[PDB]
């Protein structure tokens, strides 16, 4: 359908061979040459009381001058383009994480990195990335994994993927996307993609001049930027002379035309031009392509090529123009230079076109052990430090990836093995060979420990030596003979017969001569050489004597400039209630403008075997609900990501968020009023207490702060540590919400708090929570009932917040919403019962102050308005205060017109009512009509026997009254009235309501006893068959009532079983049906009751 | 009767539109019908018809020929990756990439991927899971003002159809911060772009909330002017 006539080759390298597709891939994981060989054998490496330590074995050997010049005349462009290839290839440097240290220990006395004799510093170093299938028995140790296509494809230029490769292209015809400078990328999509640290010698590290590569690092010297442009600038080149002899064709047959001729040239060239030159012996040939060979990169590999490599570069390079002027002291240093913003001299085409013409003419340093200061003491640190020991790191590397020994990787390639030291390198041995020694008394003398890197480096004379060598070499052989795009295939279609013997016939030097726009004799032949006769003979070797010095050592301190906006932000927190109780006064100051001990215990537990269940029941369910997810973070650690950061801020959080998720839900259940109503009349008023709601919904709500208290301070030590861990452990612990780029700083903690949706609402929540809990205590409930009533609305924006809250990923799923859905449902639903019915307004009648705190009211009953003798009613006065209901027992008989209720001052809406109608009637109230079965249960027994006692005896004078007009009236029998009590100090209105129906029994149906039960603690209290002081001809009796002898004698004097109808405290409701059943097993219902 | 059937119907036409955008992928929608590569191991390109649709859970991926037999095959593929809170993105497009899907299905696929360049995942998956929450508080309030809509003070029901609609109009407010970033991402597929726009499940839903804020509205000024 179009000129592109072959298969465009994938980005992410998948697809490439037929049988098994992801062999070179994105995230394939590195075989091994030789088994791991890890500390147990799984995934721990080898440590320091088994090695020696990692900077102690970077002193004493791989330290010397800088001043040493190479065997072959390797120039340092070949060393720099290494650099490159090797970034095509292989990439095991990103941290992967469930975030896993193993540091590197400074001895004492380190003059660089412990100058201070300050005991012991500590220097990071973070483990990469691993496959996730691997690393779970000796069977099959971890694997790492590489970040970059494992095959030579041109994976550094034009990325390693699909979403990649578009980020850095123009689509303007075939163009890499250019910037201001049409031979500079675009610093603009530089902060998505690519890796940005830290300058060192500075301190910026912004997106301004950081460009965009196919390598996530490539600016990592201002020598690989100075190749990535090459590359760049020659894909644009050919790109524009495509598009100068085939105007007809799009902006796609342009890039993929132009991207498979620079792919071809580079393969050239990294194969049959550096390659040769590197090891110094040419690859055999190109055999037909084997479908089979395994390409897959060995960590071996990692340490013979990109870690040897450094044994030559340089301290600093030099920069000439195309007439041999070495000037633009005049050269750059690279312990400077890390991740270089913006340089002062390369800031313009005519800079990078000198510093490659300056590379290809410097002769690279020798290649041997000596490593030079620049990366040794100076290399840009990952975390905590500016700067770090390079070889000091990849010793730990090396032992992380879990290399062989030197002499276990010797013999397992072939090779033949060494039997001592003083033959390592026998040509070291003949010439200032006490480095030999010196490496030997850090091994204890022991040959077989050697790790991968300190031997080859040891036993490199001139050249990678006969162990790196071979490696390389094979691992090359394999990159091509399994390679199905390698331009000299002629199955896949690519190039002609013909574009291959001219791809064959493409140096490096006709790469520089077409980019920089020179004369060919500017150059050498062979740029990665120089041989005594090319143009530009490089002036002197360059030592580090007359260079400008390294930028010394700072730490990173995190925390720094935050610490007192953090206590005042602190401190703003903990004063939420007192701005909150100031206002609080100020409002009301504003609304004013207008051996017995043992039976008491005994008694109380008597009393109370109804309270203390309901109490233990909910608090063992909180404390398990808290337990589980304690004991869960404590021994569990999932993934072991966060349970390691965070040991104590993290179960003191997810324990108190499961405990008040639960209380905050389930605090529902207490006001919702139309259903208590209906149960307290069943049976189990016998097992919880209905009539306590309130209480316990204060006491739930008691609790909830405290718990609230505690996940919140928990969470301010959790956003502390947050604030002071790097970024590359924040990206392990939050995924999604963090990145890890070099940046390596964190957000700050107002970010944590003010800009986060969890703490955000957390805030307002602790806010919302400040004002209800003050506003709706007792002293601001008892001086305005308006405040409380206002400020108590809150809970709805209470209830948001909290579905808010929880919705986001951070540590957990959401789980309110399990505990919020039933209460909540309940809830409305009881709401809506009693929003559907009306509520009629009555007009006080005449409502007179008794004495001892009852008052006396009266009103007119509504047309509609019918109920039955013992049921309840609620009222709400609204001569001051609010809509508040509460609720009262009707005291009058159904026949008479008007109905009473006799209040008890009981608190400060009662205080507040009794203060209304003193010295009257004129107010109204609210009625509710009747509240409960209404039970008449006895008027189907022949006698009944009504037994009230403290309290619970307010229902008793309808009953009474209604009894005896039922009696006298409509023409049962002897229903007697025994009522114990304590003190009778405000049922006092109930004694004259005693004698007003005495006087109207005429036919004798209502009998009644009194019991006093006190002990001389009394005030004394106390003719015509009657008494003098009160009038009534019931004998009161001081004692305390028995009840089984009552019983007894009772089925003497009439043979009739009878009901035994009870009310008032447990200690008696029991004891009545105790003496009950103790008669039972003879010749009595006692069926309990509850108005 | 004729109005009694009518008041009933607005009602299940709003709880019925709720209940189907909320699970609907067609919040925003593209289409373009380019020529593209067809898979691995073969040159050969076909002419196809590639469209994507994100529905606050996933996408859709269509690719589908303009003949329906292009190389002794047959082209239409409908393939679905979500990112919501139950499953994982990145499982899903690994299993599909060994799968052998068309390249033009796996390239849109790994756009949404997450740690891509583009970015549409962390933007997405919020968006997915915050208008999809607003869209379940506002079923909540259409059953409640159902509910309120009998022998219940009227004017409370009417007062629960002002939060229907307005927390259908704040759900339909967090999918339009997710436009900012599609735009710049870049689809182009062969030699075609693919632009997408809200599609019809956010043009429905701005009209249903639109409707429920005037029907409370005139419930409010009724019962406040003429209890009839
Ligand atoms: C979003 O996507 C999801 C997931 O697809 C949709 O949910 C599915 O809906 C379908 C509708 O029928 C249900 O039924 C399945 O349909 C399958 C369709 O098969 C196509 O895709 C296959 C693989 O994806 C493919 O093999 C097949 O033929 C192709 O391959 C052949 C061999 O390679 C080749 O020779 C042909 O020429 C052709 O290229 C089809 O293209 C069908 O295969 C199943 O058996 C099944 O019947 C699915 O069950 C649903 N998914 C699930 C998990 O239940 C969803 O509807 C989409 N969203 C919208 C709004 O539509
Ligand atoms: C004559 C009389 C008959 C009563 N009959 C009944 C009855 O049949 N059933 C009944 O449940 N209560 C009954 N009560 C209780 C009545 O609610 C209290 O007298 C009144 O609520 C005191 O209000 P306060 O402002 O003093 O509240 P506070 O002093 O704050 O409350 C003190 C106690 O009253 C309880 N209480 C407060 N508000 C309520 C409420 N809305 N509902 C229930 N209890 C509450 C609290 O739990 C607390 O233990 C009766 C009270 C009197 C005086
Ligand atoms: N209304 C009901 O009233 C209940 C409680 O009111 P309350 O505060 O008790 O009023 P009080 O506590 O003032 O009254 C207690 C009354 O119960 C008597 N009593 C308790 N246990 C026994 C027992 N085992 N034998 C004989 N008499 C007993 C007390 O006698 P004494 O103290 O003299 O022993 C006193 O008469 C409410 O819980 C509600 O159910
Ligand atoms: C969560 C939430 C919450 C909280 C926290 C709370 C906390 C509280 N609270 Fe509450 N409340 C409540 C929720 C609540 N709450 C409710 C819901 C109610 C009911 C309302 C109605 O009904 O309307 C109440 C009610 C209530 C009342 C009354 C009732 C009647 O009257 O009827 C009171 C007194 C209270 C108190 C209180 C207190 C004191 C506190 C603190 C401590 N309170
Ligand atoms: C109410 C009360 C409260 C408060 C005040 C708070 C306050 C707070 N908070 Fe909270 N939280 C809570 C309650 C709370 N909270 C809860 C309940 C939870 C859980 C949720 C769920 O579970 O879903 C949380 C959760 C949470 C979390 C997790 C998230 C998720 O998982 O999603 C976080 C991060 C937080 C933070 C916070 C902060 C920062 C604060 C402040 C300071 N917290
Ligand atoms: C669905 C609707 C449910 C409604 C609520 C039903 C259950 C209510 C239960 C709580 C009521 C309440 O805490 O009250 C608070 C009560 C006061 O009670 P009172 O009202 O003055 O008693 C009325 C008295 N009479 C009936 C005689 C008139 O002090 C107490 O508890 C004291 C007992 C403390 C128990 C300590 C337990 C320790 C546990 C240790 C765990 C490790
Ligand atoms: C090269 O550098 C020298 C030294 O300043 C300068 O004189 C000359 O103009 C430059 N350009 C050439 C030789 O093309
Ligand atoms: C082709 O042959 C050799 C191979 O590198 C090369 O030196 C020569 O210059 C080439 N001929 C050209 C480019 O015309
Ligand atoms: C390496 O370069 C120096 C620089 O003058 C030169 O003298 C020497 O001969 C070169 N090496 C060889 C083998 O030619
Ligand atoms: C797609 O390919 C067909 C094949 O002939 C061609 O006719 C058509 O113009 C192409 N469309 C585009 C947009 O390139
Ligand atoms: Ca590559």
């Amino acid at each position: 359908q179009n000129s592109i006539s072959w298969e465009v080759q994938r980005f992410d390298g998948w697809y490439n061979n037929l049988m098994e597709h992801r062999w070179g891939s994105k995230g394939s994981r590195l075989q091994r040459l030789v088994p791991a060989s890890y500390a147990d054998g799984v995934y721990q490496p080898l440590k320091e009381p088994y090695l020696p330590n990692p900077r102690h074995l970077s002193n004493r050997v791989m330290r010397g001058s800088a001043g040493q010049p190479s065997l072959r005349n390797r120039t340092v462009l070949g060393v720099f383009f290494g650099y490159h290839v090797l970034s095509d290839l292989v990439s095991v440097e990103t941290p992967g994480c469930p975030a896993e240290f193993l540091n590197i220990y400074i001895p004492h006395g380190d003059p660089v990195f412990d100058p201070d004799k300050r005991g012991n510093v500590v220097l990071p170093f973070q483990r990469s990335r691993w496959d996730r299938n691997t690393g779970q028995s000796p069977s099959n140790p971890r694997d790492q994994s590489n970040q970059v296509t494992g095959w030579l494809d041109g994976s550094a230029i034009y990325g390693s993927s699909h979403s990649w490769s578009d980020t850095l292209r123009s689509f303007s015809g075939g163009q890499l996307a250019s910037g201001p400078d049409p031979a500079f990328p675009s610093d603009s999509q530089s902060s998505l993609l690519m890796w940005m640290a830290p300058d060192p010698s500075t301190g910026q590290g912004g997106p301004r001049g950081v460009y965009a590569f196919g390598a996530q690092r490539g600016n990592r010297e201002p020598f690989l930027q100075a190749l990535g442009l090459l590359w760049f600038r020659y894909h644009n080149l050919c790109a524009r002379k495509l598009a100068q002899e085939h105007p007809h064709w799009g902006d796609e047959e342009l890039f993929q035309h132009a991207r498979k001729r620079v792919i071809a040239t580079y393969q050239n060239i990294a194969m049959y031009e550096w390659l040769p030159s590197f090891l110094k012996q040419t690859p055999p040939e190109y055999p037909g392509y084997r479908p089979f060979l395994d390409p897959s990169i060995s960590p071996e590999f990692v340490v013979a090529s990109e870690q040897f490599l450094s044994t030559m570069v340089p301290s600093g390079v030099y920069m000439r123009n195309a007439s041999c002027h070495f000037q633009g002291s005049g050269a750059l240093r690279v312990c400077n230079s890390y991740w270089s913003r913006e340089h002062p001299k390369l800031q313009r085409a005519e800079d990078v076109d000198a510093l490659l013409l300056g590379m290809a003419s410097q002769i690279a340093e020798r290649e041997d052990h000596v490593v030079v200061e620049d990366m040794q003491d100076f290399w840009p640190g990952p975390l905590k430090f500016s700067r770090t020991d390079y070889l000091a790191s990849c010793l730990q590397r090396g032992r992380d990836l879990g290399l062989p020994s030197y002499t276990k990787a010797r013999e397992a390639l072939g090779l033949s093995p060494i039997s001592h030291w003083q033959d390592i390198n026998p040509a070291l041995s003949r010439s200032n060979g006490t480095v030999l020694e010196a490496t030997a008394a850090l091994y204890n003398q022991d040959l077989s420990r050697l790790e991968l890197l300190p031997g080859g480096l040891l036993e490199s004379h001139g050249d990678p030596g006969p162990l790196f060598s071979t490696i390389v070499l094979d691992q090359f052989v394999r990159l091509r003979d399994g390679d199905r795009y390698w331009f000299e295939n002629t199955r896949n279609g690519l190039f002609s017969k013909e574009e291959i013997a001219e791809i064959r016939n493409t140096s490096l030097r006709d790469i520089l001569v077409a980019v920089t726009n020179v004369d060919p004799s500017a150059l050498q032949p062979n740029v990665f050489f120089w041989l005594a006769g090319d143009p530009c003979p490089q002036p002197s070797q360059l030592s580090a004597k007359g260079l400008p010095a390294c930028a010394p050592l700072f730490i990173r301190d995190y925390f720094e400039g935050s610490g007192f906006g953090f206590g005042l932000t602190i401190g703003t927190l903990c004063c939420f209630p007192l701005v909150s109780l100031l206002s609080a006064w100020i409002v009301a100051r504003l609304r004013k403008r207008n051996h017995q001990t043992v039976q008491q215990f005994k008694r109380f537990i008597e009393n109370y075997r109804r309270h203390i269940g309901c109490v233990a029941v909910f608090y063992t369910i909180t404390g398990a609900l808290f337990l589980e997810r304690a004991y869960y973070y404590a021994f569990a650690a999932h993934h072991s990501g966060i349970t390691d950061t965070t040991r104590v801020g993290i179960i003191l959080s997810r324990g108190t968020a499961a405990s008040i998720s639960f209380m905050f839900s389930y605090i529902l259940l207490t006001m919702c009023r139309n259903l208590i109503t209906f149960l307290r009349e069943t049976f189990l008023n016998r097992y919880i207490p209905f009539d306590a709601a309130v209480d316990f919904h204060r006491l739930i709500a008691s609790t909830a702060i405290i718990l609230t208290v505690l996940h919140s301070a928990g969470h301010v030590v959790n956003v502390y540590l947050f604030s002071i861990s790097p970024l590359s452990v924040l990206s392990c612990l939050f995924p999604g919400l963090f990145h890890d780029d070099g940046s390596e700083f964190p957000q700050k903690y107002y970010w944590w708090f003010f800009q986060t949706v969890p703490g955000l609402t957390g805030v307002l929540l602790l806010l919302a929570l400040a004002i209800m809990y003050v506003f709706a205590s007792h002293h601001f409930r008892r001086r305005s009932f308006r405040g409380f009533w206002l400020t108590h609305h809150l809970y709805i924006f209470l209830y948001i917040l909290l579905i808010i809250h929880g919705s986001f990923a951070l540590i957990q799923m959401p789980r309110f919403h399990i505990f919020f859905l039933v209460p909540a449902i309940i809830y409305v639903g009881d709401k809506l019962v009693s929003l559907s019915r009306k509520k009629v307004e009555i007009s006080v009648v005449k409502a007179e102050l008794l004495p001892s705190g009852v008052t006396h009211l009266r009103f007119q009953r509504p047309q509609g308005f019918e109920y039955k003798s013992g049921q309840w009613v609620r009222i709400a006065c609204l001569a001051l205060g609010t809509t508040e209901y509460h609720p009262f027992t009707l005291t009058s008989a159904p026949h008479e017109d008007t109905l009473s209720l006799h209040i008890r001052a009981a608190g400060p809406w009662t205080t507040r009512l009794r203060e209304i109608y003193s010295p009257p009637r004129y107010p109204k109230l609210y009625l509710d009509g009747p509240f409960g079965e209404g039970h008449q249960e006895w008027h189907k027994f022949e006698v009944s026997v009504l037994v009230g006692g403290g309290i619970g005896v307010t229902p008793f004078a309808s009953i009474l009254k209604d009894l005896v007009f039922k009696s006298s009236v409509s023409c049962c029998k002897k229903i007697y009235f025994i009522w114990v009590t304590r003190t009778q100090r405000q049922f006092e209105w109930l004694a004259d309501i005693i004698r007003e129906v005495e006087e109207n029994d005429r036919q004798d149906l209502v009998s009644v006893h009194i019991y006093i039960t006190q002990l001389a603690e009394k005030f004394d209290l106390r003719v015509l068959n009657r008494s003098l002081f009160t009038g009534l001809r019931s004998i009161t009796h001081f004692g305390r009532p028995p009840f089984e002898p009552f019983f007894n004698s009772l089925q003497e004097v009439h043979p009739q079983k009878i009901g035994v109808f009870s009310c008032g405290p447990p200690g008696m409701t029991k004891n009545v049906e105790k003496a009950c059943q103790l008669i039972n097993r003879q010749d009595f219902s006692h069926h309990y009751e509850n108005f | 009767r004729l109005f009694w059937l009518l008041r009933v119907v607005t009602s299940l036409f709003i709880g019925a539109v709720i209940l189907a955008v909320n699970f609907s992928s067609e919040w925003s929608v593209g289409h373009v019908n380019a020529n593209t590569t067809y898979k691995a191991f073969s040159p050969k390109w076909v002419s196809v018809d590639v469209g994507l649709q994100i529905g606050l859970g996933g996408v859709n991926i269509t690719l589908t020929g303009t003949p329906v037999q292009q190389l002794n095959e047959t082209i239409n593929y409908n393939e679905a990756f979500a990112w919501r809170l139950g499953r994982s993105y990145a499982e899903e497009y690994a299993k599909a990439l060994e799968k052998g899907l068309p390249d033009p299905v796996l390239y849109l696929a790994e756009k949404f991927t997450p740690r891509s360049p583009c970015g549409l995942y962390n933007q997405y998956r919020l968006a997915g899971h915050y208008a999809s929450a607003m869209l379940w508080v506002a079923f909540l309030c259409w059953l409640l003002a159902n509910v309120m809509l009998s022998m219940p003070v009227l004017v409370y029901g009417g007062h629960m159809l002002l939060a229907t609609g307005l927390f259908q109009l704040l759900a339909l407010f967090f999918f339009s911060m997710t436009t900012s970033l599609i735009s710049p991402c870049p689809l182009r597929l062969g030699t075609a772009v693919l632009h997408t726009h809200h599609g019809p499940a956010f043009w429905i839903t701005l009209a249903t909330g639109l409707l429920c804020i005037l029907l409370g509205l005139v419930m409010a000024v009724a019962h406040r002017m003429q209890p009839h």
